[PDB]
RNA sequence: UUAAUG
RNA sequence: GUCUACGGCCAUACCACCCUGAACGCGCCCGAUCUCGUCUGAUCUCGGAAGCUAAGCAGGGUCGGGCCUGGUUAGUACUUGGAUGGGAGACCGCCUGGGAAUACCGGGUGCUGUAGGCUU
RNA sequence: ACAGUGCCAGGUGGGGAGUUUGACUGGGGCGGUACACCUGUCAAACGGUAACGCAGGUGUCCUAAGGCGAGCUCAGGGAGGACAGAAACCUCCCGUGGAGCAGAAGGGCAAAAGCUCGCUUGAUCUUGAUUUUCAGUACGAAUACAGACCGUGAAAGCGGGGCCUCACGAUCCUUCUGACCUUUUGGGUUUUAAGCAGGAGGUGUCAGAAAAGUUACCACAGGGAUAACUGGCUUGUGGCGGCCAAGCGUUCAUAGCGACGUCGCUUUUUGAUCCUUCGAUGUCGGCUCUUCCUAUCAUUGUGAAGCAGAAUUCACCAAGCG
RNA sequence: UUAAUUAAAACAAAGCAUCGCGAAGGCCCGCGGCGGGUGUUGACGCGAUGUGAUUUCUGCCCAGUGCUCUGAAUGUCAAAGUGAAGAAAUUCAAUGAAGCGCGGGUAAACGGCGGGAGUAACUAUGACUCUCUUAAGGUAGCCAAAUGCCUCGUCAUCUAA
RNA sequence: AGUAGCUGGUUCCCUCCAAAGUUUCCCUCAGGAUAGCUGGCGCUCUCCGCAGUUUUAUCCGGUAAAGCGAAUGAUUAGAGGUCUUGGGGCCGAAACGAUCUCAACCUAUUCUCAAACUUUAAAUGGGUAAGAAGCCCGGCUCGCUGGUGUGGAGCCGGGCGUGGAAUGCGAGUGCCUAGUGGGCCACUUUUGGUAAGCAGAACUGGCGCUGCGGGAUGAACCGAACGCCGGGUUAAGGCGCC
RNA sequence: GCUUCCGUAGUGCAGCGGCUAGCACGUUAGGCUCAUAAUCUAAAGGUCCUUGGUUCGAAACCAUCCGGGGGCACCA
RNA sequence: GCCCGGAUAGCUCAGCUGUAGAGCAUCAGACUUAAAAUCUGAGGGUCCAGGGUUCAAGUCCCUGUUCGGGCGCCA
């Protein structure tokens, strides 16, 4: 059977990337954190205080938690017959934002700048999101040359 | 002897080759892997036949072994002994185990190392046959003489290219002659315009 | 290991870091008075053998080492166990080391 | 006390 | 146009060689009384300003190496799902989407935040 | 007045009594621990994932190899310099880590996490929360905080053991420590004892019985979940047949053989597995007796010889008769 | 002698060699007794053994496990008794039997009783010599035996084989 | 009427629902406990919520492939070098003086690889978001943090409904709880083994628990799942006779 | 195959990481002897089986390799 | 765990708080023609390690580390 450690088969996940070993990047550090933000998480070997684990490694939760120098946060782990909404305390190299909360806030507020325009107008202009349609009929111009004939290549061996 | 090659005929396993790990490895029987005459330049020897494979399975190294003696012997008759240069360019690494049975049985069932074994793709040169341009046929007949000794199928193909060379036949001398190339022995030295002047007005000088 | 006799860490009545005479703890003398010895001597009285078992299976070869902190204070004179990992070589004060010296 | 051979 | 001090992203910023630096600056430089530290004022610290761009540094160049970004490789290798497809097998072909990476050939060679100068 | 008897106490005591003689296991036994943990891989790019799958490691060690602060840069290579040389000491240049961080491996680390110095004991006390294993229970390990006392640094801060992933142990009993703590029984004092809290003495079969064999004199309840024999799949091995042709055959690859290699058939051998059978399928030989196969020893008919005759080899139709 | 699968090489047997006991004893039975069997006995006896007629012998070893002897010269050693301070429960000290250790014997007690090299003037064998080790290293006899894997050992005889 | 975790048996009908041979622990491996699957009893709402699904954005990888003119471990062969050194000589007393070399070394190449290598790097996949529990305002409290009615958190009082992707479906919640804890087979990936109707895994579906048409035969294959019947029509398979 | 052990001058042995490897014999040289022996005095001689690792340092400790020697090989 | 013995020069053993002794061994002088046999002097003591009492300790006292000899066994 498998061992149960803590970093079992955590060889190249948190191993830092080709050229991006040595001293962490200090914006890192100084992003401050709010309660209440989407987080998604990527482990980092450099500082070894303070790891999520490997079944944490890639997921997103959101933080409850602000400490001085780590944050906690409510990740939703799957666990053999239900999905649990479970909190784990993590260090701030093993932390980034994720910009899907950012997307939809931008989102938000270009609804909420297309509600206040055309109220006073009358315009009825879409908010919702539709999707990629069958598009619409066009015109092929094929000035000048004809399309060029395709012949399929004969077979002749390279190697 | 040892096991026939309708045993591990096949590619069954992961590559398995000679490391830190697996060791206590019997030396192969090729380690010779060119003959002819290798002391030579790309000019005087412009026709190149390749053995490729149609099969993905496995080769032995005595296979090998015995196709490039069933090679040599031919080309000897009839190229002479500095007409020709013959070069395989399958070197066996995946070390194949043995089960040897003398009663434990199949309890704590992991092979000694047995033997090599060359990992062989579909499309992937066997032997290769550098000669000049009058011997074509004779050529032919001694690819078509060490098929035997391989299992599977493979054919007999004259390459477009100089001899060992990425570059096509038709090509090669414009290219010498605009001193793209340079003969450095078997192989060719490809100069791009990348480097620095120094090296174009030492090639021009 | 080594560790001094000496130690200045924390004291529990006082509330400060005072200085603590270190000696190592070993097992007292089992009372014959105590009340499951006097329950093992009265269900051992009579016929019966040996009623409670008897280990046998000893594994490992060591011990964790106890360190008995005395308070240097007269007045608290405070006292308290210390666990520290197991070790088979152990000795208290003798030999500090050195840094880069000749080895004969 | 030891002291064999040609 | 550009520098100094503190920085962000950490090679488009690195490395080897060559050329030019007006002004402020940055430095090289002059000494050990005091603060300080060494075998040694070489480092560190202190007190300065005779000389200098020689060097660091700044800018630029190399059919430069590296790095970053595209084409080619190539719809190639590979791969989700499918078949009473093939073949003795090995493996291969097709339907349905998705889709690389070397060699090779182009382009580029730091942007920017705060404060304070100089070119008055 | 001792043998002796009655009662205690110590020794001896399979003469006798009771009981035990772990587990996994390509049957069991022997061998190993895959029984408690850790690293790389298997593992199929979140996680999880098995075999007596592979390579390994552990029951330690450290008064520093823990915690700060400062200053340096390592391994290696080149050039040199009295003894000095492949190697003793010094200097210069290059040197992204090719060294070191105690160990097995992986990750990480350059004005550091390495080396050397200066001071210390955050390896101290106390609640709670969380991760890992997980049933979402413990133990062990760790993660952020909080309340105090502290160390270092000028300060920011760092530290409540080891740069991270392993180095360890329930109830009951015993021992030590702590509170001007509680009970010790009708009340009061003092020993003693029982409590509460924190360590320690251990169960390695590591969620933890106190445990030697033999039975061919054996027994019982079961199992084809499991071996010994037949039949199954498979064919390593045993046997048999082809392909290529370096050579043997005085001359000549193939009359007859045939290396180095390779492709197949058979269940007349041994293996491999455990599918059938343990509310029984009588275990090896020999005697007798019937039938079948050809991979043909002889006989019928034929082709080739290194077939002059004879004798003998190779191949075909061929199992009728021996 | 295994009644009902083994009539034998097994058991027994005489011969041989041991051990204990002089009776308040040796061996043994019995819940118990001033109990009982040997014993209506007394070392030419009883009880416990091993081997197995006659002839010839009975090699070496007490390292190990047994058995046995000797004992204030004595390390340990329980209960009872003695001293001790405390208010007492008490703990401490001294004294301290048998048996264990210490010191001999015993193998017709259980049992056990080697290895590697060189060496004779053709070659082998090698008497002989060197070395390591135990408590000696298997002596006299015997043997491919009922005992020998290799093994259907080698030679001769008995056979055509 | 000793015990048995071990065999055998366990007595009427219909209807409805419907499994598992898996996690962890146990002197545990023929057995239990505990989760998981199952049934029953309900309750709280409806006439917003949820999804074995896709899309739009946004993070993760280190497998397939590829690479050794990039690191590590290998590994094959030719070129050009200089004294960086040396084995054999040669003309030298000797001399980096000269000389043909042959060896390691250096520089540009070249052939073949890696489950325990990797600069790159897919397909499939795994998280999160796609609004009322959301924005925009105004003010109080704090013993926390603080050049600064600074920052953060918690309270209030209002204003915004175009239910802020596609499609589909009534949802949430609490007890009691049997049986199971021997599995097997199949496209694809893959460990050991020469291979196995062999042993052991990952995804998913079947058999077990399941009839029916076809494959002559048949626990697993293809189609397709089942109340009792009539008309029609197909799937998979076939259309000489049976 | 499994578990275990050994491998040191010429020969048989020892050896508690830090030696000049130790004892005996053999060998050679010198005395004694008429020679020989024995005896006496001197001396030579170890690839520490091989590779690697730990270590400041390895004949030993750790790993593998090549040699060698015993114990097991089982009921059916 | 309790009790009692020893650990001292290369080796075996004594040692009553005030140059550590006896024997074997080595070296150096006699003897013998010479070794060996036998005399003579000399060298060699971390008194197991540390602490305490005393003016002074190998000795007295505990604390630990090795080595026997017997007892005792509820995690
Ligand atoms: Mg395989
Ligand atoms: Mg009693
Ligand atoms: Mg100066
Ligand atoms: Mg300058
Ligand atoms: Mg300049
Ligand atoms: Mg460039
Ligand atoms: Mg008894
Ligand atoms: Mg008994
Ligand atoms: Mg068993
Ligand atoms: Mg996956
Ligand atoms: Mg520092
Ligand atoms: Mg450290
Ligand atoms: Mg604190
Ligand atoms: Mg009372
Ligand atoms: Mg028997
Ligand atoms: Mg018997
Ligand atoms: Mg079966
Ligand atoms: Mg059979
Ligand atoms: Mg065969
Ligand atoms: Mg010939
Ligand atoms: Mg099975
Ligand atoms: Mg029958
Ligand atoms: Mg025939
Ligand atoms: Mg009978
Ligand atoms: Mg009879
Ligand atoms: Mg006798
Ligand atoms: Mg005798
Ligand atoms: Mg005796
Ligand atoms: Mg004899
Ligand atoms: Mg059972
Ligand atoms: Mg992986
Ligand atoms: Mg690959
Ligand atoms: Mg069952
Ligand atoms: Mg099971
Ligand atoms: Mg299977
Ligand atoms: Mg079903
Ligand atoms: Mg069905
Ligand atoms: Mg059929
Ligand atoms: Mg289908
Ligand atoms: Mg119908
Ligand atoms: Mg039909
Ligand atoms: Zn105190």
């Amino acid at each position: 059977t498998n061992t149960k450690g803590k970093r079992r088969g955590t060889r190249y996940m948190f191993s830092r990337p080709f050229r991006k070993h040595g001293v962490v990047p200090l914006a890192t550090y100084m992003r401050i954190y709010k309660k209440g933000d989407i987080v998604d998480i990527k482990g980092m070997g450099t500082v070894q205080k303070g790891m999520p684990h490997k079944c944490y490694h890639g997921k997103t939760g959101r933080v409850y938690n602000v400490t001085q120098h780590a944050v906690g946060i409510v990740v939703n782990k799957q666990v053999k017959g239900k999905i649990l909404a479970k909190r784990i305390n993590v260090r701030i190299e093993h932390i980034k934002h994720s910009k899907s909360r950012d997307s939809f806030l931008k989102r938000v507020k270009e609804n909420d700048q297309k509600k206040k325009e055309a109220k006073e107008k009358g315009t009825w202009v879409q908010l919702k999101r539709q999707p990629a349609p069958p598009r619409e009929a066009h015109f092929v111009r094929t000035n000048g040359k004809e399309p060029e004939l395709l012949e399929p290549i004969p077979y002749e061996f390279m190697a | 002897g040892r096991r026939p090659a309708r045993c591990y005929r096949y590619c069954k396993n992961k590559p398995y080759p000679k490391s830190r790990f697996c060791r206590g490895v019997p030396d192969a029987k090729i380690r010779i892997f060119d003959l002819g005459r290798k002391k030579a330049k790309v000019d005087e020897f412009p026709l190149c036949g390749h053995m490729v494979s149609d099969e993905y399975e496995q080769l032995s190294s005595e296979a090998l072994e015995a196709a490039r003696i069933c090679a040599n012997k031919y080309m000897v008759k009839s190229c002479g002994k500095d007409g020709f240069h013959i070069r395989v360019r399958l070197h066996p690494f995946h070390v194949i185990r043995i089960n040897k049975m003398l009663q434990t049985g199949m309890r704590g069932a992991f092979g000694k190392p047995q033997g090599t074994v060359a990992r062989v793709h579909i499309g992937q040169v066997i032997m290769s046959i550098r000669t000049k341009l009058q011997n074509k046929e004779h050529v032919v007949e001694a690819l078509r003489r060490a098929k035997f000794k391989f299992p599977g199928r493979q054919k007999i193909h004259i390459s477009k290219k100089w001899g060992f060379t990425k570059f096509n036949a038709d090509e090669f001398e414009d290219m010498v002659a605009e001193k793209r190339l340079i003969p450095d022995g078997c192989g060719v030295k490809y100069i791009p315009n990348r480097g620095p002047l120094d090296k174009w007005r030492a090639l021009h000088s | 290991v080594n560790v001094p006799k000496t130690r200045r860490t924390f004291c529990k009545k006082c509330g400060k870091h005072q200085p603590h005479k270190v000696t190592q703890y070993k097992k007292g003398k089992d009372s014959l008075y105590a009340q499951g010895k006097r329950r093992y001597d009265r269900k051992q009285s009579g016929y019966g053998g040996q009623t409670k078992p008897i280990f046998r299976k000893k594994a490992k070869t060591t011990k964790k080492i106890v360190l008995r902190l005395e308070c240097v204070e007269p007045n608290c004179r405070s006292k308290r166990m210390l666990a520290i990992k197991r070790c088979k070589h152990f000795e208290l004060g003798g030999d500090k080391k050195r840094k880069g010296q000749v080895i004969q």
